């Protein structure tokens, strides 16, 4: 604005390194003064007014970070009676010379459903610091698009920084940890109907 | 000082013993108190373990608790919250299905997963349906014409 | 507290606007002292608190 004014922000000794804070962001021009007091102390000499010709902005050393890497998959199956998976997806991210990310938030939708119609109707899915995120009772045979989204607090509100996305399907090729075990009564599978 | 959040990590008890937490699960609430698994294996203990991670420092600070296990049986109290009356049972119990008329359930057929006895039709004064399968005793009892 | 001593928050150049932090979040009261020295340099006024 035009008609800002000259607010003080710092009177003091004059010295060749300046400090000082307490500044408001935004876009100000700078000027300065000087002044001399004869010894008598009622006589004061003034250099008059100095400005400097180019406008500074005041900003945050704030840079977004980077992007997530390094997608990964693990699958596990239970069959408590009824048979189920459990799938596992896990990513990998590096400081570099991007900032802090508070946060990995993980949107996942139908591979046909995302190429219809993007993700609408995506489902989101936000673990936080962690590194792995565990669907339950993930749809077998069937492929999803999933895609992981870094935002971390901004300057004004938020930032955000996002990844590429990625789709994977779980069929009987991919690898199953189970760690369920067996020996639970009654079987309800593809295969049979078994009581013992 | 501030904890931001709490981080939940679980593994089977017995793939605890066997490797750690190499392939152990993790789940993160943030400023809850409680966690929630759906679907939890039945009879199967695991290993779940808790740890408080804020920003430190230079990027983060982590401070973790002790590992703790639990398992899921009859014995551990249930407060279902879900009621019943739902159409068609599944369970290790029977087969059995119902027709709601006025406001009562009457039992239609009935397939008994210990035994195998199959009741078809609607059960009549004597609690018989006009077809019983009875194969303990293997015995074709219907009440009316066979063709 | 009515132990509570005067401590030091801003000591320099009188001026209309004045800006400082460091402050602990609390209640506190505030007093101001002036200070002028005469040309003698050994000499000097006060205004009192």
């Amino acid at each position: 604005s035009e008609d800002s004014e000259w607010v003080k922000y710092y009177i003091g000794a004059l010295g060749p390194t300046i400090k000082f804070g307490g500044v408001p962001v935004g876009d100000y021009k700078i000027r300065i003064s000087g002044q001399v007091t004869m010894p008598d102390g009622v006589t004061v000499d003034s250099s008059g007014y100095y400005e400097y010709p180019s406008v500074f902005t005041v900003a945050y050393n704030f840079v977004p970070p980077t992007a997530p890497t390094n997608i990964a998959f693990k699958a596990a199956r239970i069959a408590d009676g009824k048979e189920r998976y459990d799938a596992r997806i896990e990513w990998d991210w590096e400081r570099g010379a991007g900032a802090n990310v508070r946060e990995f938030l993980v949107t996942y939708i139908n591979s046909e459903e995302y190429a219809r119609t993007g993700w609408a109707k995506a489902q989101k899915i936000n673990v936080g610091a962690a590194r792995a995120a565990t669907i339950i009772s993930f749809p077998w045979k069937v492929e999803h698009t999933f895609k992981v989204s870094s935002i971390a607090w901004g300057p004004n509100r938020q930032d955000i920084t996002e990844s590429a996305p990625a789709t994977f399907i779980l069929n009987e090729d991919t690898p199953l940890d189970n760690s369920f075990v067996n020996e639970t009564g009654i079987d309800v599978n593809y295969a049979f109907i078994k009581g013992s | 000082a501030n904890v931001r959040e709490f981080l939940v990590t679980y593994i089977n008890s017995e793939e605890y013993a066997r490797t750690g937490w190499a392939k152990a699960q993790k789940i993160n609430v943030g400023a809850a108190r409680a966690a929630t698994i759906i679907s939890f294996p039945w009879k199967v203990e695991h290993t779940f373990k808790v740890s408080s991670i804020a920003w430190g420092p230079n990027r983060q600070d982590i401070t973790e608790s002790a590992p703790a296990t639990f398992i899921l049986n009859e014995d551990t109290p249930l407060d279902n919250s879900f009621v019943n009356e739902t159409g068609i049972d599944v369970n290790y119990a029977f087969i059995k299905g119902s027709m709601k008329e006025g406001e009562i359930w009457k039992q239609t057929f009935l397939i008994d997963a210990a035994t195998g006895a199959i009741n078809i039709g609607l059960l009549d004064e004597e609690g018989k349906a006009p077809i019983s399968f009875d194969p303990i005793n293997r015995v074709v009892n219907v009440d009316g014409k066979v063709i």
